RNA sequence: UGCGUAGAGAUCUGGAGGAAUACCGGUGGCGAAGGCGGCCCCCUGGACGAAGACUGACGCUCAGGUGCGAAAGCGUGGGGAGCAAACAGGAUUAGAUACCCUGGUAGUCCACGCCGUAAACGAUGUCGACUUGGAGGUUGUGUCUCGUGGCUUCCGGAGCUAACG
């Protein structure tokens, strides 16, 4: 992931002005990150180990979701919209 | 001490690392590092030195450990 | 891009075909995309090693600018030629 | 008969029977000798007493090729390796110089049941 | 026993193939464990220090569940130099259906599938706080013959242990 294609997914989903981390940022790293990760388990079948470091990362967003859906529900039904997760 | 490593030796350079004829004084009955005591180096020098060597050995040319007498 | 050091060793027994290897090298170098900064020629060296059953090897060094893309396939076609003994393209500094 | 003057005299030092093969300059060996073709049956020849016999004989019977001086290189470890030094150093030759080109090998090579 | 003057052993040159990686290696290093050590490139995980910039306690553990998990042998296909259960003989012996010596199959090697165990042992799980220091080493920083942060060893205050530690 180039540096311009995080500072850009950052912005994007960013609250407001200098928005670093949050749920809706933090998750859509991940997202993206999982959606390269996936894309590489098309490919190279036998890169067990690459397959539980996606693990832990959907284990992580699959918690912050749960943690925003939690408090914030309106919060949640937009972020998943955006991304497209679910 | 009986004679210092350095004193018995011309002007060289701590930083060639293919050098092994003068490296291999520095080197006592084992592959061990001569202290400052015998080396007759300082702090600066002998520091460099022991890199110096350590470079030294992977290339093969200084051994890391010899037998004893 | 980046920099890169391309060394090549050869048959040091070659002779006028030394200033020629080097031509197809250069020819090489370039089409690949790539800038030599600098030019180092230790020339005919004792080996640790014999290599080719031969004692000498022919060194030569050529620091070149070019894609890192390419690097790969800079090789390839480098270690073709017959007399070209080995070929070992590093990054950048060297201990 | 093809007088070589001078060559190399190397000097197989082991712990089973040393074994001399002198040779030319080029490394073709004119003629050798062993503890074993001195007669000795196979524990004897381990003795550096039945290295001197070969290192005196395989010299001798290059003494007719007409070579006078030899360049020793000594190999592997064993009784007798220096008795065939000193053997040589004898007879009709000149040690004009010895060195110890022992293998002693880098790293990857299994060692035999002995050594393991 | 066996091999040998229709010629091996020993020696030089050339070719082929499989497997393993001789110094460095270490008393060392890495990984969750099993394990792992020539070099190059690509892909990828963990981790450490500095600046203190951002969020802001969203935590800890965890029945069941799910996943991972040496070796052995097993299934199918391939391969097989060397080694070698069973086993073929020669010796030793009172006997040897052992040790020793000569052969030798599965297996050992590769691909895919299987199992879930072990002195799977530091036989002493994770996190936080508190309690003398000395010495060696890896890594960052600093006013760097020393101070400070993280990691890896050894010796040890108090204390702990049945003893070892």
């Amino acid at each position: 992931l180039s540096t311009e294609a995080t500072a850009k997914i950052v912005s994007e989903f960013g609250r407001d002005a200098n928005d670093t981390g949050s749920t809706e940022v933090q998750v859509a790293l991940l997202t993206a990150q999982i959606n390269h990760l996936q894309g590489h388990f098309a490919e190279h079948k036998k890169d067990h180990h690459s397959r539980r470091g996606l693990l832990r990362m959907v284990s992580q967003r699959r918690k912050l979701l749960d943690y925003l859906k939690r408090k914030d529900v309106a919060r949640y039904t937009q972020l998943i919209e955006r991304l497209g997760l679910r | 001490r009986r004679k210092f490593c350095r004193f018995t030796a011309e002007g060289v350079q701590e930083i060639d690392y293919k050098d092994i004829a003068t490296l291999k004084n520095y080197i006592t009955e084992s592959g061990k590092i001569v202290p400052s005591r015998i080396t007759g180096t300082r702090a600066k020098y002998q520091r460099q030195l022991a890199r110096a060597i350590k470079r030294a050995r992977y290339l093969s040319l200084l051994p890391y450990t010899d037998r004893h007498q | 891009m980046r920099h890169y050091e391309i060394v090549f060793m050869v048959h040091p027994d070659q002779s006028e075909q030394v200033p020629g290897m080097i031509e197809r090298y250069t020819a090489a170098i370039t089409g690949a995309e790539g800038k030599i900064h600098r030019l180092e020629d230790w020339g005919r060296r004792q080996l640790a090693y014999p290599i080719n059953k031969l004692h000498k090897a022919h060194y030569v060094l050529m620091n070149v600018e070019a894609p890192q893309e390419v690097i790969d396939e800079l090789e390839t076609t480098f270690r073709f030629n017959d007399a070209v003994i080995r070929s070992m393209v590093m990054r950048t500094k060297h201990a | 008969r093809k007088q070589v003057s001078d060559g190399v005299a190397h000097i197989h030092a082991s712990f089973n029977n040393t074994i001399v093969t002198i040779t030319d300059r080029q490394g073709n060996a004119l003629g050798w000798a062993t503890a074993g073709g001195s007669g000795f049956r196979g524990s004897r020849k381990s003795t550096p007493f039945a290295a001197q016999v070969a290192a005196e004989r395989c010299a001798d019977a290059v003494k007719e090729y007409g070579i006078k001086n030899l360049e020793v290189m000594v190999k592997g470890p064993g009784p007798g390796r220096e008795s065939t030094i000193r053997a040589l150093n004898a007879a009709g030759f000149r040690i004009t110089n010895i060195t110890d080109v022992t293998p002693i090998p880098h790293n990857g090579c299994r060692p035999p049941k002995k050594r393991r």
